């Protein structure tokens, strides 16, 4: 209950102050394509593609508590290897450069 | 396309493929179809023109669809049974849906729409795969679920893909259109065999991957992707002509040839399950078929077609296209009959 | 099993309650400050209880 | 599967998260894995054409474990009975 | 009651935003040779308030979505002060088991606020800027995860109060030093603070400004009180809890103050710059420190528990 | 009551469905479904799902929808249409919400309900489990076993992330 | 090795971000299979006792197992309390 | 000169010093003057509820020990 | 210095851990009787 | 079944209808298809935690991110779309018709 609380606490404040911030006394009586460029679409889904990485790492400080070391060290280096690898393509690609 | 990564996005079509036929848990069977999805669209995209990205997104929207109805059938499954092994279902409402995911990927009709479509709109050797390799992972499935599925619903889509793949062909001039009306008959015929003996499935799913690989081949080493097309052949390559027509009567089912091998054994299960009037109407249909695999021969190998002036400079060239095992497919394609018998082995 | 299981804890601690009274209410004490009742900040008050139940039990 | 490639290599790819009597961390078991542990044996070997039917028990109190379908039912003619009583005024309930 | 800590908390992450303002202006000031506000009130301490009081009577001056142009400072100001309730100082608003990843979780939802206002500016350009500033905030998000979770192999655990456990002998930044570094820089950058302030400078080549400020202001904070807790853990003492505040609350202080230091001494980075610092320096260096920092509590058998 | 909070989630959860399903201007469309997202977040948080709940937020909502949102912006609308101006919107919205609304007036009013399958209406909270007094999160410990026991899982998901950068820079470049 | 030290020289000079990340992606990687104390993070891990450790009807030929928590039979964490 | 700065910055601490402060006195005074229970494993709520029921009250945080025996 | 300290927690996480082990029968035998107190009297509102 | 369940399979099948009845943009049909994965999400999730299959926790986190990479392709296929036409309109992925 405690958390629902302090979340609408913290929204509910929010929607308050701007509410008065657009209504005070004032005192007076008188779907195209956005010109697209191809490169900032490619950081969005770079983006995402390591952030689906970073969802498989994230366990990793509690599969260090497993009996299975051997294994668990082998495939927490091999996914972020994996990573790396995905990286160096996309940077020996050209997919990480500005220009043209 | 890097020749490296071509490798290995091909090497990545064909291991989700073998990780749906080695898998016992449901969820890698649809990891499998989710890789081999997203390896497919690199060679359906690699012309780079607008009909292939028509073709690449129709492929995906058919295909992502199919996917969530298959993981909504594992997670009822699941419900129902409180296990993922791949096997019979055990809820029908689960049934169905598989059923359904696995015929829309399959392009079986009436979800038959982008098969004629997709194919048209991608490369030879992409449609060679499309037509092929991908429906070697739903039939693996279907084979391993046959007990729970509905047997109204599966032949029912049997019949009508024979139909609808009979008379969709017969109103076409393309190929690549050709082949896919083709393909969506030939799905009829392994699906109907399906519930009485999978192991006859198996035999119609290799010999037609065999003759549909050995046409597709031989439409690529004449870079012919139209009926006129394909009728300058006998002014450059007449023994091509000849073995086109070999294939075309064994894809028509005409004895003695290797494509008369699946119609007959699906015929002889069936009856034995005194099932007479769908093998009767089946075969009966399958002239449908027959009729325009004839027409192509008409305008190939059995007539000469006008020709043009510039097809002498093709006189002095040879070819230098690989056609990788065309000389054992076309044999294989057409030469297999006295060799029946030999189906006990996919037993 | 479950009866004698509740007797023998009451016996059990009805012989702190005989004997080490004082120092076992301090050291619980200390234990029940701590919103996760650590142990390890409670190791003067624990070693007086500790000796208390050697020495009298 | 289709190629049992697991079997003939004796290698484990996915079978260990195939059904939840299985090994887990921790021995934390499920909560029908008694219910599933009694059909699988009843089932195991004889195939799934005999099982449907010899192992029936054993499957019907496995599916009321996993989705209580009975048991709520069971729970909701109590609780309806009940609230007709204290309508009526018939039924006071304990603390 | 709970209502009355939750008031304590909003109400000073308010109050220390409004002087915030006032103390970035006069150090600002100092290090240029100047004085920065000290006419409003004695050493400019009401200049705050006049500020202000002033935004909120100025004239509110077509949007393209009046439901987004409302939803953006919303959004921007409410997920601003909830990442603040898991916060342990010593004791944390909300003890959540997960609190590491719910600050996570929050901080990457912050990215709509500035979509949002970019959809509801109603022009293409104001559009596009937006749509630049959420690509340099999803890039940075990348490293920020990716250092976290190299810190909590050593720790053991998602829980904030579990690295107050954690530093009780030293500080992580000394096991953990390079990771410090690429953290702090990715929290300016995150926060579009100079060298990484191209929302304001590309964009020059009332109330509702006031609540976006409040909102990136109380982030500032936020990211340095994260910061202190997670790299210069302070010891708690039970029975003298306000001791761990006050040392908490100086290393913040200090850290917030660094940013203000650093916007003072430095050039602006290119927009390809700063990408390329992420891309191709930052994440190289996060991802292998990521792998080292896997093995270095197996080699070492040095893994922390899991509770 | 409070008791029924799933169940109240779950409400919820269908009408920001038929919010999008009903598919207005896709800025509004990516909106229905991002509540929906936290509201599915908060029915997966009450079955003691606290890792999973945090991962729709982090990767559904704070990962995907964002870049959904991003490409919005930037390939199909940048401007949205007033919502359920359009006639089969509106429609659309207003049949779903309808059939929704009948279907939770009836299971609260008898505790059950026949929609197309039966469904018990006495509230989720009947099922839960009555014994849990372990010193770790069971969640956890599942989750934490894809190192361990989830070998080939890690190997096939991780190749299929690596083919993903190559596959789309391969279908972009064009 | 002349021709390694020069290669080394070289990428040091111009990339040396790279050349650290690769440096210490080759050491995590490595040091685990030639350290010391590798064998002793599995042994912790084992000893840790999640649940409970179910006693073992006694048939009266287990000379090994032992009867009281304090008996001296069973593993022995001297080794952990050492470390 | 430099130390005018201190004014501002002593506000802005007093500020953030406050949310740490009144939640740690907050907590003692809800809690029978100890520190607020940490439950984040099912143990620890089980613990917890069976101190509520023994306390006679309905309060976790109030102790019952050997006067109880 | 971070390996001194995460050893000596771990140490700390056994003994806290050996210290529920102690407890757990008598829990357990008191949520064994709890369990079916509640049945029972489920069973006798029931009966009625 | 659970009262739960009722409303998360209406809420997959609200998706799948939205998903076979396009309008126009390729984007909206995007979004039915990645409602239906959540829908899918939290059914799986329930199942696992209520049942207590351990192992099968993990079972989610695999869907959502094997669903994100099929959304990313969908995703760079629309662009290409727009690319070429200018809109994401489906109407315009018409040539195939012959
Ligand atoms: C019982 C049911 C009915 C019978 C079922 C029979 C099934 C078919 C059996 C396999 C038949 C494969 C073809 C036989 C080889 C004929 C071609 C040949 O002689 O190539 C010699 C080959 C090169 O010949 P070539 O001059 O390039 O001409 C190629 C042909 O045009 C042909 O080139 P290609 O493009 O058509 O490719 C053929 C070959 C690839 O080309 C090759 O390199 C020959 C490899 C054939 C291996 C045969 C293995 C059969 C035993 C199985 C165990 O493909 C394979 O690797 C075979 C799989 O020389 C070798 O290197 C020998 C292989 C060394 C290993
Ligand atoms: C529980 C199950 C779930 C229940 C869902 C509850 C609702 C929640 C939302 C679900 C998503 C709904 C998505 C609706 C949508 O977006 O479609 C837009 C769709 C096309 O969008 P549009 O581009 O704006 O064009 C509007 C018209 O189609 C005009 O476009 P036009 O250019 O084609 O104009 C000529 C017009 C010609 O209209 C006619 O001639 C039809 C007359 C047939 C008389 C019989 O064309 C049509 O009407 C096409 C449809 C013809 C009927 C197809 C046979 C069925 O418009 C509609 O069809 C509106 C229908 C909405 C009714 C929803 C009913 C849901 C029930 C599903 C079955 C479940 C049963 C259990
Ligand atoms: C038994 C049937 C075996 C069939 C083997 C057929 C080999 C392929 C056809 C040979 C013709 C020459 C050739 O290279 O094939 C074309 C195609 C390569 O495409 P291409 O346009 O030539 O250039 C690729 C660079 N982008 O080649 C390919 O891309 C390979 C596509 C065919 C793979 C699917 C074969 C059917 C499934 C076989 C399983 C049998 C059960
Ligand atoms: C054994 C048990 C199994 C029994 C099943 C039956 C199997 C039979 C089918 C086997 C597979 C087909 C193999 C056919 C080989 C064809 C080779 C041939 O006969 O020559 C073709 C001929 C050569 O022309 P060219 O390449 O230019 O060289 C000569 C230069 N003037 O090219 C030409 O001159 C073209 C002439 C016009 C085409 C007339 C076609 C009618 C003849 C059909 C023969 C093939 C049979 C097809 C039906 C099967
Ligand atoms: C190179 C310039 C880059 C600029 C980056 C900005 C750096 C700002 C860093 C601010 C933090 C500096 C530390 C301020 C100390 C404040 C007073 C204090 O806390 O003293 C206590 C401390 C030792 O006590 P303690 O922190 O509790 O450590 C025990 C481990 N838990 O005593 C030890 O000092
Ligand atoms: C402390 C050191 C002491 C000295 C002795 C140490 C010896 C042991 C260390 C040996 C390691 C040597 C490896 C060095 C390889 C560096 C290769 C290189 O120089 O690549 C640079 C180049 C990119 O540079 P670019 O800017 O695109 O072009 C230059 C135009 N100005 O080419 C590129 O495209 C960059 C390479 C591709 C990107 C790969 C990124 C690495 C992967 C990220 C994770 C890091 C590794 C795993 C974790
Ligand atoms: C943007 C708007 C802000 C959205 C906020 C998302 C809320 C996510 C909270 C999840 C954090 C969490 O895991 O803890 C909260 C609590 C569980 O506490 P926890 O410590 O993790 O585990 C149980 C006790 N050990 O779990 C709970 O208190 C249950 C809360 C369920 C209701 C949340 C509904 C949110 C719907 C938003 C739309
Ligand atoms: C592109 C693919 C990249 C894949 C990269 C995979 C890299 C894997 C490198 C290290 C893998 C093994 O790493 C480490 O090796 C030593 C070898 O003594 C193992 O052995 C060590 O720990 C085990 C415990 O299990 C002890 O029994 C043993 O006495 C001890 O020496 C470790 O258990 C293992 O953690
Ligand atoms: C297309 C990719 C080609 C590369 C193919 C690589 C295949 C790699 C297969 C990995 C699985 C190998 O086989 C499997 O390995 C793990 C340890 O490693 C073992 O697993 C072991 O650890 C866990 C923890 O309990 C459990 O699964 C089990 O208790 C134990 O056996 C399996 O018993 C073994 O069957
Ligand atoms: C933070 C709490 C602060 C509490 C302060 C309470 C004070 C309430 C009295 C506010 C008086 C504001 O005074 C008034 O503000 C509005 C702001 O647009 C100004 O502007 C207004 O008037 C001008 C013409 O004069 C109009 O063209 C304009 O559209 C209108 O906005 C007025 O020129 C100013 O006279
Ligand atoms: C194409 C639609 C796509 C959207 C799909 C929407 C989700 C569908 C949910 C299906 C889950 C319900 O599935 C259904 O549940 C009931 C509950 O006992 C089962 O049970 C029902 O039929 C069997 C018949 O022997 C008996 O149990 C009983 O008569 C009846 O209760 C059904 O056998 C099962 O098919
Ligand atoms: N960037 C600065 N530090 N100076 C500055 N002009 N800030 C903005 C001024 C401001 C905005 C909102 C509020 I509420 C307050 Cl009190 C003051």
């Amino acid at each position: 209950m405690n958390l629902m609380l302090a979340l609408l606490t913290n929204f509910t404040l929010a929607t308050l102050l701007v509410i008065i911030a657009f209504w005070l006394p004032q005192l007076n009586v008188y779907s195209a394509r956005l010109p697209f460029s191809m490169k900032f679409f490619l950081v969005a889904i770079t983006f995402l593609l390591f952030d689906l990485e970073i969802a498989l790492l994230l366990p990793l400080p509690w599969a260090s508590q497993t009996a299975n070391l051997n294994t668990m060290l082998t495939m927490a280096l091999f996914l972020i290897i994996l990573l790396a690898v995905s990286l160096a393509y996309e940077w020996t690609q050209k997919g990480l450069e500005w220009t043209e | 396309m890097n020749p490296i990564i071509f490798i290995i996005i091909l090497l990545t079509i064909m291991l989700g493929t073998i990780i749906v036929m080695i898998s016992s848990h449901w969820l890698l069977v649809w990891i499998g179809f989710e890789m081999n999805m997203l390896a497919i669209i690199p060679i359906m995209m690699k012309n780079h023109n607008p009909r292939a990205t028509e073709a690449s997104t129709k492929y995906f929207l058919t295909q992502s669809t199919a996917s969530m109805l298959l993981m909504m059938a594992v997670i009822i499954n699941l419900m129902f049974s409180g296990q993922w092994t791949v096997m019979k279902l055990f809820n029908p409402m689960a049934s169905m849906l598989m059923t359904m995911a696995l015929a829309m990927k399959l392009g079986m009709a009436p979800f038959h729409f982008w098969v004629p479509e997709v194919t048209q709109g991608i490369p030879l050797s992409s449609g060679l795969i499309l037509l092929t390799w991908q429906k070697l992972a739903p039939m693996s499935v279907l084979y391993q679920i046959f007990p729970s599925i509905n047997l109204n619903l599966i032949l029912t889509l049997s019949v009508l893909s024979i139909l609808i793949g009979g008379w969709g062909g017969l109103n076409q001039t393309q190929l690549r259109k050709i082949m896919a009306y083709s393909s969506i008959a030939h799905m009829g015929w392994m699906t109907a065999v399906l519930p009485y003996n999978p192991t006859m499935t198996l035999l119609n799913l290799i010999i037609y991957i065999i003759m549909t690989s050995t046409m597709f081949t031989m439409f690529m080493a004449n870079s012919t992707t139209t009926t006129l097309s394909l009728s300058h052949t006998w002014n450059k390559t007449p023994i091509m002509t000849v073995l086109i027509l070999a294939t075309l009567l064994s894809m028509g089912g005409l004895p003695p040839l290797s494509g008369f091998m699946p119609k007959w054994m699906i015929i002889q299960e069936m009856t034995k399950n005194n099932s007479i009037i769908l093998p009767t109407f089946m075969a009966i249909t399958a002239l449908l078929n027959l009729y325009f695999y004839m027409r192509l021969t008409y305008s190939t190998t059995l007539t000469m077609f006008p020709s043009t002036n510039n097809m002498k400079m093709k006189w002095q060239f040879p070819l230098m296209k690989k056609m990788t095992f065309l000389p054992t497919m076309v044999v294989l394609s057409t030469m297999m009959l006295p060799l029946t018998p030999m189906l006990s082995v996919l037993e | 099993e479950g009866k004698l299981v509740n007797q023998c804890a009451l016996e059990f601690f009805r012989q702190i309650k005989r004997h080490c009274a004082e120092p076992f209410t301090e050291y619980w004490t200390c234990i029940d400050y701590s919103g996760l009742q650590l142990f390890r900040r409670c190791r003067k008050q624990q070693a007086q209880f500790d000796e208390c139940v050697l020495d009298k039990l | 599967p289709f190629f049992d490639v697991q079997k003939r290599l004796g290698v484990d790819l996915d079978r260990w998260m195939t059904i939840q009597s299985a090994e887990q961390p921790h021995k934390i078991p499920s909560r029908c894995h008694a219910f599933e542990k009694e059909w699988i044996e009843c089932a195991h070997g004889i195939g799934s054409i005999r099982a449907e039917k010899e192992c029936k028990i054993e499957f019907e109190d496995f599916r009321e474990c996993l989705l209580r379908q009975k048991t709520m039912k069971r729970l909701h003619a109590i609780r309806r009975q009940r609230e007709k009583l204290i309508k009526e005024g018939k039924y006071t309930p304990p603390p | 009651m709970f209502m009355i800590n939750i008031l304590m908390l909003i109400i000073p992450i308010l109050l220390a935003v409004a002087f915030l303002t006032l103390v970035e202006r006069k150090v600002l000031g100092y290090m240029q040779l100047r004085k920065g506000p000290n006419v409003v009130g004695p050493y400019g301490l009401l200049q705050p308030i006049a500020d202000a009081i002033k935004l909120f009577i100025k004239e509110p001056l077509a949007t393209s979505s009046a439901s987004m142009f409302i939803l953006a400072p919303i959004m921007a100001l409410g997920l601003a002060l909830t990442m603040w309730i898991p916060l342990p100082m010593p004791y944390p608003l909300i003890n959540m088991n997960l609190g590491v990843l719910f600050m996570l979780a929050m901080s990457s939802l912050a990215v709509y606020s500035i979509l949002w206002s970019g959809w509801a500016s109603n022009s293409k350009y104001a559009l596009i800027g937006a749509l630049r500033a959420v690509a340099q905030t999803i890039s940075y998000e990348v490293t920020l995860a990716i250092i976290l979770l190299s810190v909590l192999l050593m720790s053991g655990s998602f829980t904030l109060s579990t690295l107050i456990t954690t530093q009780e002998q030293m500080w992580l930044i000394l096991p953990a030093w390079p990771l410090a570094m690429m953290w702090f820089i990715s929290t300016l950058a995150e926060t579009n603070r100079a060298p990484f302030d191209l929302t304001e400078g590309e964009s020059e080549l009332a109330g509702p400004f006031a609540l976006f400020f409040m909102a990136e202001y109380a982030n500032i904070i936020m990211m340095n009180i994260f910061t202190a807790i997670l790299f210069l853990g302070t010891s708690h003492n039970p029975h003298m809890p306000e001791l761990y505040t006050i040392n908490f609350t100086i290393k913040s202080l200090l850290l917030t103050m660094s940013f203000l230091w650093i916007r003072a001494s430095y050039p602006r980075f290119r927009y390809d710059q700063l990408m390329h610092l992420l891309w191709k320096n930052f994440l190289p260096l996060t991802l292998a420190l990521c792998m080292w920092h896997v093995s270095l509590p197996i080699l070492t058998s040095g893994i922390p528990p899991q509770t | 009551m409070m008791l029924y909070i799933v169940f109240i989630l779950s409400v919820i959860f269908v009408m920001g469905f038929v919010g999008f399903s009903s598919k207005p201007s896709p800025i509004y469309g990516g909106l229905g479904l991002i509540v929906s997202g936290g509201v599915g977040c908060g029915i997966v948080l009450n079955f003691g799902g606290s890792f999973l709940g945090l991962m729709v937020f982090l990767i559904y909502l704070g990962g995907m929808m964002v870049v959904f949102g991003y490409t919005t912006a930037m390939a199909t609308e940048q401007y949205p249409e007033i919502w359920l101006s359009n006639k089969a919107v509106l429609g659309a919205f207003v049949t779903g919400l309808l059939m929704e609304f009948f279907m939770v007036y009836y299971v609260l009013k008898d505790k059950e309900v026949e929609v197309v399958f039966e469904f018990n209406g006495l509230g989720d909270w009947v099922i839960y489990d009555t014994g849990d007094s372990g010193f770790f999160s069971e969640e956890a410990m599942g989750i934490a076993a894809l190192y361990s026991y989830g070998t080939w899982l890690v190997i096939v998901t991780g190749w299929s992330l690596l083919i993903g950068v190559v596959v789309i820079m391969e279908i972009t470049r064009g | 090795a002349e021709r390694v030290a020069a290669f080394l020289k070289n990428v040091w000079a111009k990339e040396p971000v790279l050349v650290a990340s690769f440096a210490i992606a080759g050491l995590a990687v490595i040091l685990p299979t030639l350290s010391p104390y590798t064998k002793y993070s599995l042994m912790i891990n084992r000893a840790t006792p999640y649940n409970y450790p179910v006693p073992l009807r006694d048939d009266g030929n287990m000379p090994d197992v032992p009867s009281h928590p304090q008996d001296p039979q069973g593993p022995s964490l001297e080794w952990l309390k050492r470390l | 000169m430099w130390f005018e700065v201190l004014p501002g910055i002593a506000v802005m601490g007093v500020c953030l010093f406050i949310p740490g402060m009144a939640t740690a006195r907050i907590h003692r005074f809800s809690n029978g003057g100890k520190e607020k229970r940490v439950a984040h494993y099912p143990y620890q709520w089980y613990l917890m509820e069976r101190d509520r029921r023994v306390s006679g009250v309905n309060r976790s945080y109030v102790s019952k020990g050997l006067e109880n025996i | 210095s971070m390996m001194k300290w995460n050893r000596e927690r771990r140490r700390l996480q056994i003994e806290d851990f050996e210290a529920r082990i102690a407890l757990m029968p008598l829990l357990q035998a008191e949520k064994d009787r709890r369990v079916l107190q509640m049945l029972r009297e489920n069973l006798e509102e029931e009966a009625t | 079944m659970s009262m739960v369940y009722m409303n998360i399979m209406m809420a997959f099948t609200v998706s799948l209808v939205g998903l076979l009845m396009y309008r126009s943009h390729l984007m909206s049909s995007l979004l039915c298809l990645e409602g239906m994965m959540l829908s899918l999400f939290v059914m799986a999730a329930l199942t696992i935690l209520n049942s207590h299959f351990t192992l099968a926790s993990m079972m989610p986190i695999i869907l959502l991110v094997f669903a994100a990479c099929e959304a990313a392709l969908g995703l760079s296929l629309l662009v290409m779309v727009s690319n070429t036409y200018g809109t994401d309109y489906v109407q315009n992925l018409n040539l195939l018709q012959c």
